[PDB]
């Protein structure tokens, strides 16, 4: 293990060795702890201790080992990659002679920890057991994480963890510290089900076993109220929920509505947000969806007839969180609040679907819309990245560890994202691997941890914004369903053409990186698409479009003029946007010099490309078609025809017009 | 000004879950873990720092003594509540407790049903499940294995039910004490470098119980002093419900695993009184302990034989070893052998307190029990007789030279004229070396390693006692390879090449160690021996290295001795 | 012939009592709740 | 038996109010209904002809 | 009410349903394209229509 362990560090002494021969060394040695944990079964020890304290070894060598495969996708986890892809091909596919070898040491480890008698003396054996369950439960999560990883269909595995399942449902009871241990391994188990209806679990677990387990773990952590053990029991619950699992999930929410379920204890902390850590109400609102969105008949209900504690609330959060709270006391918390409020923006706009599904969303909407603040003010701009200071640091790093990059420390997905200081760069490894020489630990809590720390936190902000945006985009989608009416017009609108303003600022201003988050290009287009068809559709538009077309002129100038590249569905939406601009511009002089621009230098070009390329094109000619037609209608233009004959007429458009004809 | 409403919640609150009771078993789980979280939170935060869960823990014989709280139970189980009344005056009226602990023990039986629903045995089908697994191993019980339908509708029965009240009861009691325990310890011996919120929760413990405050330089050690004889006075009731169990209880539930069980549950009880006792001695090590309590101590012992006869059986070995390794750690603590013979040589007044020396009748009493001991034959009276043996061998020798109160007791018991009896018993217990096999066994059972049956800082503190007996006893004795190894034993106990770590703790553990390099006897005698005896004798050098290489990591101090 | 019976009703109970078989029921009555939430939520959602 | 028949009562109450819920009382899910039961009666007669004239073929000796 | 939403209930998640949204749109859009051009070739012929006289 410490072989192991100091080999890990591929980051630095080491004279005479090469990366084959740690190699090498790994793979004997993995070997070796694999031969030793099959034979282990069969060896008769004087005492129980001996053998506990010999599982507890190799398994934790062989987590270590694991864990270190797939925390990261560089060439940093290369010394130990055959030793890893080893010990997973032979705990993830072994051979049918030889499967149950390999599983009947946890098996009996199990049954030796769910009938070991509780005693107030000797600690040291207590502790050791502890230790070795806590261990043997990560190395079962992190064999099903590898098996979910890397397109396993077929996970023999599974078959055995079902009935060590069995027998972790009654092992907490012996001892506390199981609890959250064990949820963590059934919310693993769990997720490999989901992508892979599964094994029924209540057949494994039974009746009587399961209602008591479900009564034991229903009270999260009740008599001390931790916030670690919170967000475990809630990231399972969620886990339990979000898959097939049906008998469970409603004897979870049901209780046996709700009187002593989950969800009456999850609105009694959800009624306390205001003062609860904001670390825990990620996961209770996590939970909350994770129960909305496949079980919404419910909770959906249950909080209709206590409606009058959770509006108020999420009212009372709303009005009262600002959208630029970096500069204010607390850094790390904006990311925290910023995915609280887009948990809540889901959460609000999957009950008002709801509601309209029942056609009673209209007062609800209308009480609702005066709280969108903080949406007006943290919501579709995403240019809280500050590419600045990553670059600066990308390069601080650059210039100190010219063989270590910035982003091999990316990790590989092995993990669900913490939305911590961990989300991207792997912080529980830098803090072993990069801790040797002088620079991380730094003067004053100073140097690249920090900073590190701080790139974290900003990526973490600008998922809970892209969180928050699609939260929103659906709401705003459906409310302008909602709000046909003619009422609260004013502030509708205001709203709307905030909205599309900040969007199409954002095009143009620095955006994020592709291979960190998900290209933005046709994410946000769309939205503002959708949202002046609407609003056209219900004419109630200021004309205001003297400054609006000049952000999308901009992007249509700076784009590269893909116009038959792979980003095509960019160029389309931005047509149709542009499109439905010019005809609210249209709906409405100085207007004319304005949108000259695209009739001289936008229109032309692109057919002119399409005419060359063409020798996909249909549509596009056709949406340029109407992007034209609907462009000559602008009342500036009934005047300004001398001016723009000059400007149609300097292409030549009608002869490639005739020669396409042909 | 001292009510129960954070120690025994509202009714209403157990039952309908918004407020689960902080029952002892999750705070002896807490203080045992010395989990951060757990200890700060602010339910038990609150919990520790009320003064009646002060008062009570000060005083737990008034938890379980038998009183007439008819009033209080009725004003709370007013304003299923039937049957959680039924069982409280059912448990009240078979044993001695008050109601409202029979109360509260039902209530939290109640809330912790799923736990004892999951502890029992498992159905036909989970039995399957694990012989299918299969394809050693063998630790399953088929034979007797039933359906979960019959598990069930045997559980919501009334014999049962009550025997499950009647264990959680038990576990309650060793829960209560076990957290106490450890509280104590956590309170005394506090380890250095702990989150601030630690130590804020430690002085408010402090300042409000016992007026313990650091920033006073002579702090109220008297509340924690008066602890001893508020277990050693427990350990009589503890050891008469061991050799009897409760009249009013049915004859149907008295069954031999019941028996057992009550067994059990005293030994532990005795033995975390014990620790508790020689926590609050080691407390004020130099100073002495008030005679009168140590008198009826030595006659309760006497009596009782030890708790030989509680401990005689089989089937407790696991508990007895520990048992009477407590009791000889204990019995040398309050004996003080270093501080006996300081006084006895030098005759100065120590001022702490009144010593047992001046009171001959306590000598006498203290002289029978050794000898009754020793006629029956046990051998957790080897290191205690040995100890006094040793001390009555200074009093002949102190009359000698003065040929003034011990003369009466030399002059009692026809000591003066012949020293046959002390000198055969010191002769028996060092044949074969049996005397320094159970010391070591005791160090083991009573050390540091995860062989250990306390945790670190108990043995830590435990083998002082036999450390000081080593000490005195060293000059007295010749140097031989037996005492070397049972040194040995005791300081290193054992343990692995892993059990090294540099975590830093309490000077207070570390004294142990030091003292090898502190006080003379302990350094002319064993370290400067030991290294003379270099590679000749190598297993003594070379432990002695590695236990200290072991314990001065982080004593800047002495880290460059080994 | 109580050994046939039992047989048959050993079978029949064997199969009865299974994990997974007991499982399906349970996984299909929340995969159902799953549909009715959506469904009821996509429902009020075009409620007019 | 009784749970598998709440939940194909349940199963067919979210289906038809998903599919139509602001008139339950009209003719469609009628049409449906009966529709339904006519389809169930001609497998019926389908399936059973079958085997009579599965029958038949052991008479063709 | 609360009977007929679970008679009319399907099992599925809840966040697929409300996406039809963004197709219901994708489909609308064009027929909005198609009157858009036709009240423009209205217009258009109108604007003749007023210079004939």
């Amino acid at each position: 293990a410490a072989l192991i362990d100091s080999a890990a560090c591929s980051a630095v002494p080491w004279l005479g060795t090469s990366e084959k021969i740690l190699s090498r060394v790994a793979l004997a040695i993995a070997q070796a702890a694999l031969d030793v944990y099959e034979s282990t079964t069969t060896w008769r020890f004087r005492s129980e201790l001996d053998r506990s304290i010999l599982v507890r070894d190799v398994v934790g060598l062989m987590h270590k080992l694991v864990v270190h495969a797939h925390t990261l996708s560089s060439h940093l986890t290369s010394t130990l990659s055959p030793a890893a892809a080893h010990i997973i091909s032979s705990f993830l596919t072994p051979p049918p002679s030889a499967s149950s070898l390999r599983f009947q040491p946890l098996l009996g480890t199990l049954l030796v920890a769910l009938i070991t008698p509780r005693a107030t003396l000797y600690p040291g054996q207590s502790r050791i057991l502890a230790e070795r369950v806590t261990s043997v439960l990560a190395f079962c999560t992190s064999l099903l994480r590898a098996a979910d990883f890397l397109g396993q269909t077929h996970i023999p595995l599974q078959t055995h963890l079902f009935q060590s399942a069995c027998l972790l449902a009654r092992l907490p009871a012996a001892n506390a510290v199981y609890r959250a241990p064990v949820l963590e391994l059934l919310r693993a188990l769990v997720e490999v089900a989901g992508r892979a209806e599964p094994p029924s679990l209540l057949g494994y677990l039974g009746s009587h076993a399961a209602r008591s387990f479900i009564s034991l773990v229903e009270g999260i952590d009740k008599p001390f109220g931790r916030v670690e053990h919170a967000v475990v029991t809630w990231r399972f619950f969620a886990a339990v929920i979000r898959n097939r699992q049906q008998w469970m999930a409603g004897c979870l929410l049901t209780g046996r509505v709700g009187e002593g379920s989950v969800l009456a204890a999850a609105m009694e902390r959800l009624r306390e947000v205001k003062s609860l850590d904001v670390q825990e109400a990620v996961a209770v609102m996590d939970f909350v969806v994770s129960a909305q969105n496949y079980w919404p008949w419910t909770i959906f209900a249950v909080r209709k007839e206590k409606e009058v504690v959770d509006a108020l609330r999420g009212y009372v959060r709303g009005l009262k969180a600002p959208g630029m709270v970096m500069k204010t006391d607390g850094a790390a918390a904006a990311a925290f609040q910023a995915r609280i409020a887009a948990y809540v923006a889901e959460t609000f706009a999957m009950q008002l679907y709801h509601m309209r599904q029942m056609r009673q969303a209209e007062k609800f909407a209308g009480e609702l819309v005066a709280d969108l603040d903080y949406f007006l003010r943290e919501g579709v701009m995403v240019w809280g990245y500050n590419a600045s200071l990553h670059g600066n640091f990308a390069r601080n790093f650059a210039k100190r560890f010219p063989g270590v990059e910035v982003d091999d420390f990316k990790r590989t997905m092995w993990l669900p994202r913490e939305l911590g200081k961990g989300y991207y760069y792997a912080l529980e490894v830098a803090e072993q691997m990069l801790g040797f020489d002088a620079g991380w630990g730094g003067v004053k809590q100073s140097g690249f941890r920090k900073e590190m720390e701080t790139a974290n936190l900003n990526l973490s902000l600008v998922e809970a914004q892209v969180s928050l945006f699609h939260a929103w985009e659906y709401l705003l989608l459906e409310l302008t369903l909602s709000l046909l009416p003619k009422k609260e017009n004013a502030a509708f609108a205001r709203q709307v053409l905030q909205v599309v303003e900040q969007c199409l600022e954002a095009n143009q201003r620095s955006q994020p990186p592709e291979n960190i988050f998900v290209v933005l290009g046709h994410a946000r287009a769309g939205l503002a698409l959708t949202l002046l068809q609407r609003l056209a559709d219900a004419n109630q538009l200021p004309r205001d479009v003297t400054h609006l077309l000049a952000l999308v002129s901009s992007a249509i100038h700076a784009v590269e003029n893909p116009f038959g590249a792979n980003d095509l569905p960019y160029f389309r939406t931005l047509l149709k946007i542009l499109f439905v601009v010019l005809r609210a511009a249209k709906q409405g002089v100085a207007i004319t010099q304005q949108v000259l621009t695209i009739l001289d230098r936008v229109v032309a070009r692109c057919f002119r490309a399409l005419a060359a390329l063409v020798h996909t094109a249909p549509e596009d000619l056709a949406l340029i078609t109407a992007i034209l037609q609907a462009c000559l209608s602008v009342p500036g233009i009934e005047q300004c025809q001398v001016q723009v004959l000059n400007i149609m007429a300097a292409h030549d458009v009608f002869q490639v017009a005739v020669a396409l004809f042909s | 000004t001292l009510t129960d409403r954070t120690y025994l919640p509202p009714l209403e609150d157990c039952l309908t879950g918004r407020t689960v009771i902080l029952s002892w078993r999750l705070v002896a789980s807490a203080l045992e873990d010395a989990d951060l979280a757990r200890l700060t939170s602010p339910a038990l935060s609150t919990f520790l720092r009320d003064g009646f869960v002060h008062e009570l823990l000060k005083h737990p014989a008034r938890v379980f003594e038998p009183k007439d709280l008819k009033q209080e139970f009725e004003t709370k189980t007013s304003s299923g509540v039937d049957t959680i009344k039924k069982d409280a005056l059912w448990l009240a009226d078979a044993v001695a407790i008050n109601q409202v602990a029979a109360l509260r023990i039902v209530l939290i039986e109640y809330q912790t049903r799923a736990h004892s629903h999951l502890v029992l045995p498992l159905s036909t089908q989970d039995v399957a499940n694990i012989q299918e697994a299969a394809g050693i191993l063998s630790l399953l019980n088929p034979a007797s294995a039933v359906d979960a339908e019959t598990m069930w509708c045997d559980f919501e029965t009334e014999a049962r039910r009550r025997e499950r009240i009647l264990a959680t009861y038990l576990s309650e009691r060793r829960s209560f004490t076990a957290a106490v325990d450890a509280l104590v310890t956590f309170l005394l011996h506090s380890a250095p470098g702990q989150h601030k919120d630690l130590d804020s929760l430690r002085r408010a413990l402090l300042k409000d119980a016992f007026a313990f405050d650091e920033d006073l330089d002579v702090p109220d050690r008297s509340k924690l002093l008066t602890m001893a004889p508020t277990y050693m006075n427990l350990v009589e009731d503890c050891i008469a419900r061991a050799q009897a169990l409760p009249a009013k209880l049915g004859e149907s539930f008295k069954t031999e695993a019941f028996e057992l069980d009550w067994l059990r549950t005293a030994i532990t009880e005795a033995v975390h009184s014990l620790s508790i006792a020689f926590q609050a001695l080691d407390l004020d090590t130099p100073y002495f302990a008030p005679h009168e309590l140590l008198s009826e101590w030595f006659e309760l012992m006497n009596s009782s034989l030890f708790l030989e006869s509680i401990l005689g059986f089989e089937v407790v070995a696991d508990l007895a070893m520990p048992a009477r390794s407590l009791v000889s750690a204990i019995c040398l603590k309050m004996l003080n052998i270093d501080r006996t013979i300081q006084f006895l040589h030098d005759f100065d007044y120590p001022d702490g307190e009144e010593p047992y020396l001046l009171s001959s009748q306590t000598l006498n009493k203290i002289h029978t029990a050794v000898t009754n001991a020793v006629n029956s034959g046990v051998a957790a009276s080897l290191p205690v007789a040995f100890a006094w043996s040793l001390i009555v061998h200074q009093m002949h020798l102190g009359y000698q030279e003065r040929a003034s109160p011990y003369d009466d007791f030399l002059r009692e018991q026809r000591l003066d004229n012949d020293i046959a009896p002390v000198e055969q018993i010191a002769m028996l217990a060092t044949s074969r070396g049996q005397v320094y096999q159970v010391m070591s066994e005791m160090a083991l059972c009573l050390g540091t390693t995860h062989e250990a049956a306390f945790r670190p800082a108990v043995g830590a503190r435990a083998r002082l006692v036999f450390q000081d007996l080593l000490k005195r006893a060293a000059y007295l004795i010749p140097y031989q390879d037996e005492p070397v190894f049972s040194l040995l034993a005791i300081l290193a106990t054992g343990r692995q090449y892993w059990d090294v770590t540099d975590a830093l703790s309490a000077s207070s553990l570390n004294q142990v160690y030091t003292d090898m390099l502190d006080d003379e006897t302990l350094f002319t005698q064993f370290t400067m021996q030991a290294i003379n005896r270099f590679p000749y004798e190598f297993n003594p050098f070379s432990v002695l290295c590695r236990v200290l290489a072991a314990a001065l990591i982080t004593n800047k101090d002495k880290a460059d001795v080994v | 012939d109580e050994d046939e019976l039992k047989q048959k009703l050993q079978q029949i109970d064997k199969t009865l009592n299974d994990p997974a078989q007991g499982s399906r029921l349970e996984e299909l009555w929340s995969r159902l709740i799953v549909l009715r939430g959506y469904a009821e939520d996509l429902k009020d959602q075009i409620n007019q | 038996g009784k749970d598998l028949a709440k939940m194909i009562k349940e199963i067919n109450d979210m289906s038809n109010t998903l599919s139509k819920g602001s008139k339950p009382d009209d003719p469609l899910t009628q049409i449906v209904r009966v529709l339904n039961g006519h389809l169930a009666q001609l497998q019926w007669i389908d399936t059973n002809a079958a085997a009579l004239q599965a029958k038949v073929a052991a008479a063709q000796k | 009410d609360v009977d007929t939403y679970l008679s009319n209930l399907q099992t599925k998640t809840t966040l697929s349903m409300i996406a039809d949204g963004l197709e219901r749109s994708a489909r609308d859009f064009d027929a909005f394209l198609e009157e858009n051009v036709t009240l423009e070739w209205e217009a258009q012929r109108k604007r003749i229509y007023q210079h004939f006289g």
